[PDB]
């Protein structure tokens, strides 16, 4: 879970 | 509250514009984005939250808010989850001065935020409200 | 002095980042742009000038400032024409793995920079508010 | 001379 791709 | 913003979308020329309004002052931040997606919406909010003290952002609660990435960006940044017509009116006044819609939008933002009657502009009102709150 | 900004460029992962520093407060606006061109630089400044009361922007006066587009945008908007880059790159490196795209990591760094504790974000509003008064 | 292409 990234801040731009969760 | 000084920390409260309203986020809406509007559409011109087949493109999407996100508009964030600081509710207490009428100050706006707006951008053309490539699609009304969670990822684009999350990025716009992350950007906003870095520039102003954003506590709550009221949104339309539509398709681009139901996913994982707005929720993750908002968590990270500590954000809890007339104007479109006005802004399109100004965009129309300047549109022919720019090749690209994005430029016209930012000219409109400038106009909107710096316009004043003699009293204050929206840019002046937002600073005055946040400073009084500090 | 409230109206004075410094614009610089910095480079990471083969991309270009423009950094605008409000000199009196240390508040920053930064973003990744696709190339260090007049047109991209003009658009960044136009954006900035719509958000803050920008009187004077000090630049590096390099290749992206000699052309027609920057001049036109500054005119319109009424703008007259290393620690920080290093600081911002440091923060970017701390968050980088939390984002797919560099652009996201930059805006996380902006957030951190501006809100770290007064904060820079608090200082800029205080300085501008005192000026309007 | 446009604001984005002069
Ligand atoms: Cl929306
Ligand atoms: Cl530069």
């Amino acid at each position: 879970c990234k801040i731009d791709n969760c | 509250s000084p920390g409260i913003w309203q986020l809406d979308c509007t559409h011109l020329e087949g493109k999407v514009i996100l508009v964030a309004v600081h509710v207490a002052s009428g100050y706006i931040e707006a951008e053309v984005i490539p699609a009304e997606t969670g990822q684009e919406t999350a990025y716009f909010l992350l950007k906003l939250a870095g520039r102003w003290p954003v506590k709550t952002v009221h949104t339309d609660n539509g398709s681009n808010f139901t996913g994982a990435t707005v929720r993750a960006a908002c968590d990270w940044a500590g954000i809890k989850q007339s104007m479109n017509k006005e802004l399109k009116k100004i965009i129309g006044q300047v549109r022919d001065q720019a090749e690209h819609l994005k430029t016209a939008v930012q000219m409109a933002v400038f106009i909107h935020n710096h316009k004043r009657k003699g009293g204050y502009s929206a840019g002046e009102r937002i600073v005055d409200i946040i400073a009084t709150d500090i």
